[PDB]
């Protein structure tokens, strides 16, 4: 990109960035401007006459590459950028901390025997890491990897208690767990951003099943009341009480 | 060049696992040892000289989770609705999976509804007659199914693959 062939091109992604600015922040139109020039940008990557030696691999990590530019440019105008998203951050991040301090994952449905005994804890940590990446892909990612370690550890469970292999009845309640012990900060943020600014063309397959099993995640733990994870309407208030106290 | 999402919708152990690996991997746990999970696949199929190929989602049975299951049923092409034979209240939840889906997912969906365990005899609790006339009064199809034994999972995955729009 810095080769000087690549002149033309680093003006018209920088004539985006700068060209971006002239509207007011809003994020359904500002999302919808970024995949359209992700998908123009894209084309030209392909259909160029300089860039018709590249692998389909190639043009993919260019596409990320572009993405990851771009996207860090735009990062404070378009991600946790208005005060209902900061709201719905903080009310997530509110509720874990709390639930994440009495829950067990007998609350939750998840069975003895497809138990881990560190609760998942390298899971935790690739969710963890989502804040330390301005990307889609690399936030995408750590969602991605947190659930292949949830997966390996429940196929690991199933292996030694003798069990059938685990699928979405065994996954999700873990996910839910994974997350809340986590406490991601800005969950909701995070998650609109990456559908919103994801190449789309990429959301898609088993990227798009877990992106959705962590967004029902999300929204399961929103609404997290007395009932939701099986307790009793006092034991529940109580249990909330002693960790505002903590 | 088909391509169909395909969800699969029922109550915890009704047998969604085991089915879609049967399908996919040709296996049982009891005959072969465990490999991978199954709560995402991908599989093609040959239709009539054509080609389907299948997104496979699965969702999570429990009651608490129900409030969930309309974020993975979106879009749709196809479900299938698993009950345990052997379970009255299985059956119960798979008919309300039916409405649901028909108050609130894609009508032109292709619905199968799988009575799975077939091949359990002394434990069978809910009659072909139920599930087939219950079947044929809501515009979808009932098919027995076995995962243990491999009765009618290819099948159940072609006859939807068949009617697909
Ligand atoms: N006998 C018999 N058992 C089955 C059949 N299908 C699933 N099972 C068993 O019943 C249990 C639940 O199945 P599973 O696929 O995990 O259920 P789920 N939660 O709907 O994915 C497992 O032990 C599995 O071996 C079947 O066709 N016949």
């Amino acid at each position: 990109m810095r080769k000087p062939s690549a002149g033309d091109f680093v003006k018209s992604i920088k004539s985006f960035i700068v060209s971006f600015s002239n509207n007011a922040p809003d994020p359904e139109k500002d999302c919808a401007m970024v995949q359209e020039f992700f998908s123009k940008m894209e084309a030209a990557f392909r259909a160029h006459p300089l860039w018709s030696g590249c692998s389909e691999e190639e043009l993919d990590s260019a596409g990320d590459g572009l993405e990851k530019y771009v996207m860090t440019k735009l990062f404070t105008r378009v991600f946790a950028s208005n005060t209902e998203e900061v709201i719905a951050d903080e009310k997530l991040f509110q509720k874990m901390s709390l639930v994440q301090q009495f829950i067990s994952p007998e609350n939750l449905d998840i069975q003895p025997t497809f138990q881990n005994e560190s609760s998942w804890l390298l899971a935790q940590k690739e969710l963890q890491k989502i804040n330390m990446y301005k990307a889609p892909r690399d936030k995408l990612v750590c969602i991605l990897n947190c659930c292949k370690v949830i997966n390996n550890l429940l196929l690991n469970a199933s292996i030694a208690s003798n069990e059938n292999a685990p699928g979405a009845d065994e996954f999700l309640p873990v996910l839910i767990y994974v997350t809340i012990k986590a406490n991601p900060p800005q969950l909701h943020s995070n998650l609109l951003y990456i559908q919103r600014y994801r190449r789309e063309s990429k959301l898609v397959g088993e990227a798009a099943y877990f992106f959705t099993n962590i967004l029902s995640a999300e929204s399961f733990i929103s609404n997290i009341d007395a009932k939701s994870i099986s307790l009793d309407e006092a034991e529940f208030e109580k249990n909330m009480e002693s960790a505002r106290a903590r | 060049s088909i391509n169909a999402k395909l969800v699969l919708l029922g109550d915890v152990g009704a047998g969604k696992s085991s089915l879609v690996l049967r399908f996919v991997k040709d296996q049982f746990v009891e005959f072969q040892e465990s490999t991978i999970g199954a709560a995402f696949f991908s599989q093609t199929l040959a239709v009539n000289d054509a080609t389907v190929k299948f997104e496979i989602w699965d969702t999570a049975g429990q009651e608490r989770y129900h409030s969930l299951a309309p974020m993975y049923y979106r879009g749709a092409a196809a479900a299938i609705i698993v009950f345990d034979v052997t379970n009255q209240a299985s059956f119960e939840r798979a008919k309300k999976w039916v409405q649901e889906l028909q108050a609130q997912g894609n009508p032109n969906m292709v619905m199968a509804l799988a009575g799975n365990k077939s091949d359990l005899l002394d434990a069978r609790k809910v009659t072909a007659e139920d599930a087939q006339t219950y079947a044929q009064e809501n515009g979808l199809f009932f098919m027995e199914t076995s995962a243990k034994t491999a009765t009618n999972v290819k099948e159940i995955f072609y006859e939807i693959a068949r009617r697909l729009p």
